[PDB]
């Protein structure tokens, strides 16, 4: 029955609902067309999203295409499909998102869910705030019995890529060297890999030191060897700490806060025993117990602060949507061609919220 | 008869528990309302909340229609080609919650209210037709 299409900054997860996991995870790139994996796999010789907005719709419009001929192997006017979207996403594209779908793919129904609630849904709650970092943006979002609350949604323009970016200028900072992107991936696997998030940063650093753990090495491919030290957790702190890497916002933790207290006074205790964690970037060991304390830190003394990270977290939004798309009280929920052709693009604003 | 054929349609459906036609305007007054619910009791006070020029406070204090409490998911009330505000109510303890919609014509409120697990999304999109069948009416 009805597809599932989570589109990210860098990443596309698609698949069928009820499925556990997705059935085709690729890169969101174009470069006979190249599109996805065939991408970064026969490289030389654009990311048509950026910060989870779409700048590029041909080429969108393309991974589409990919998804359901080349990826999914599938029949597009078969299928209710669910779309993912950004918190804030703009009006004009949630519009031509929807124009793409019932008039060029033909699609009998559709919905757009923003992706947060989805990972709110995946772990079982309907109230909750949840942080979700990605690659390309940070967004953190309240939620009230399914609805985002958009007036206290933040978003904060750093995550994976500026991150891997970040490692990729200090180890070039110590002397070696990487511009191709081929070379690259590697900086992104030792992040990966390797990095983690310090509980008390300064503590961490002037115990450094005393080393025993903290040091560790990595054969890049032509041969050589790098030794990494204090990187491992500094890098990752540029997510609480946003200043390392030249921007003047606050961090995750201060965010998060920040969403908080926009919100209706009669459920901030419930976004602070629910506070959730999703997406690539937040799959760092520590972060949770970090996000814990920063925010005991800054909540009065007496709110109780949970923190969760479920395990699954890097697939959360896809998961969620799979969850939400396979339950009955989802047609009385999506939008039909009918509706289409009584009402035009205009109707994702109404419906989907 | 008159504002009544409009309340009755909105219930026809299956799908909502509350509506009622608010002119805003001049001292706000009930148009219509279904009979003895919440609605037919929304007060000056409130709608002066629901028609007011801040666009923030609400969404930290709440609101109120009738005496019940409301938190509002999503203002684009005075906002033109839109017109809605969406919302959801608050219970003490354990009782359900509904959502509601609210969509302002020329001298209108167009208020809605689900029953329990009926998506905003069909809330909000009846309730838009109903006040653009009351907008060209020049109302
Ligand atoms: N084990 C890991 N440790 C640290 N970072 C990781 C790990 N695995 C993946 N990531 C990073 O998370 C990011 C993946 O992003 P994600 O899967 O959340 O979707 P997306 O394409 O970023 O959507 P958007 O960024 O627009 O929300 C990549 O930058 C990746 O490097
Ligand atoms: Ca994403
Ligand atoms: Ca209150």
């Amino acid at each position: 029955a009805a597809l599932v299409v989570d589109n990210g900054s860098g990443m596309c997860k698609a698949g069928f609902a009820g499925d556990d996991a997705p059935r085709a995870v690729f890169p969101s790139i174009v470069g006979d067309s190249y599109v996805g994996d065939e991408a970064q796999s026969k490289r030389g010789i654009k990311y048509p999203i950026e910060h989870g907005i779409v700048t590029n719709w041909d080429d969108m419009e393309k991974i589409w295409h990919h998804t359901f001929y080349n990826e999914l192997r599938v029949a597009p006017e078969e299928h209710p499909v669910l779309l993912t979207e950004a918190p804030l996403n703009p009006k004009a594209n949630r519009e031509k998102m929807t124009q793409i779908m019932f008039e060029t793919f033909n699609t009998p129904a559709m919905y757009v869910a923003i992706q947060a609630v989805l990972s709110l849904y995946a772990s079982g709650r309907t109230t909750g705030i949840v942080m979700d970092s990605g690659d390309g943006v940070t967004h953190t979002v309240p939620i009230y019995e399914g609805y985002a609350l958009p007036h206290a949604i933040l978003r904060l323009d750093l995550a994976g890529r500026d991150l891997t970016d970040y490692l990729m200028k200090i180890l070039t900072e110590r002397g070696y060297s990487f511009t191709t992107t081929a070379e690259r991936e590697i900086v992104r696997d030792i992040k990966e890999k390797l990095c983690y998030v310090a509980l008390d940063f300064e503590q961490e650093m002037a115990t450094a030191a005393s080393s025993s753990s903290l040091e560790k090495s990595y054969e890049l491919p032509d041969g050589q060897v790098i030794t990494i030290g204090n990187e491992r957790f500094r890098c990752p702190e540029a997510l609480f700490q946003p200043s390392f890497l030249g921007m003047e916002s606050c961090g995750i933790h201060e965010t998060t806060f920040n969403s908080i207290m926009k919100c209706d006074v009669d459920i901030r205790k419930d976004l602070y025993a629910n506070t959730v964690l999703s997406g690539g970037t937040t799959m760092y060991p520590g972060i949770a117990d970090r996000m814990q304390k920063e925010i005991t830190a800054l909540a009065p003394s007496t709110m109780k602060i949970k923190i969760i990270a479920p395990p699954e977290r890097k697939y959360s939004v896809w998961i969620g949507g799979s969850i939400l798309a396979s339950l009955s009280t989802f047609q009385q929920m999506w939008i039909s061609k009918q509706e289409y052709d009584e009402s035009g693009p205009s109707i994702v604003h109404r419906k989907c919220f | 008869a008159g504002w009544n054929a409009y309340i009755d349609n909105l219930m026809a459906d299956g799908t909502c528990q509350d509506a009622a036609i608010v002119g805003y305007k001049d001292s706000p007054s009930v148009w219509a309302a279904v009979p003895g619910k919440t609605f037919v009791n929304i007060t000056p006070a409130e709608v002066g909340i629901l028609v007011g020029k801040d666009r923030s406070s609400f969404f930290v204090n709440g609101l109120t229609l009738g005496g019940q409490k409301c938190s509002v998911i999503r203002d684009s009330l005075l906002q033109d080609g839109e017109f809605t505000m969406d919302l959801r109510t608050k219970s003490t303890g354990g009782a359900p919650t509904f959502n509601i919609t609210v969509t302002m014509t020329a001298k209108t409120l167009v208020l809605l209210m689900g029953k329990e697990g009926v998506h905003g999304g069909m809330i909000n999109k009846k309730c838009y037709e109903m006040a653009s069948h009351l907008r060209r009416s020049q109302y």
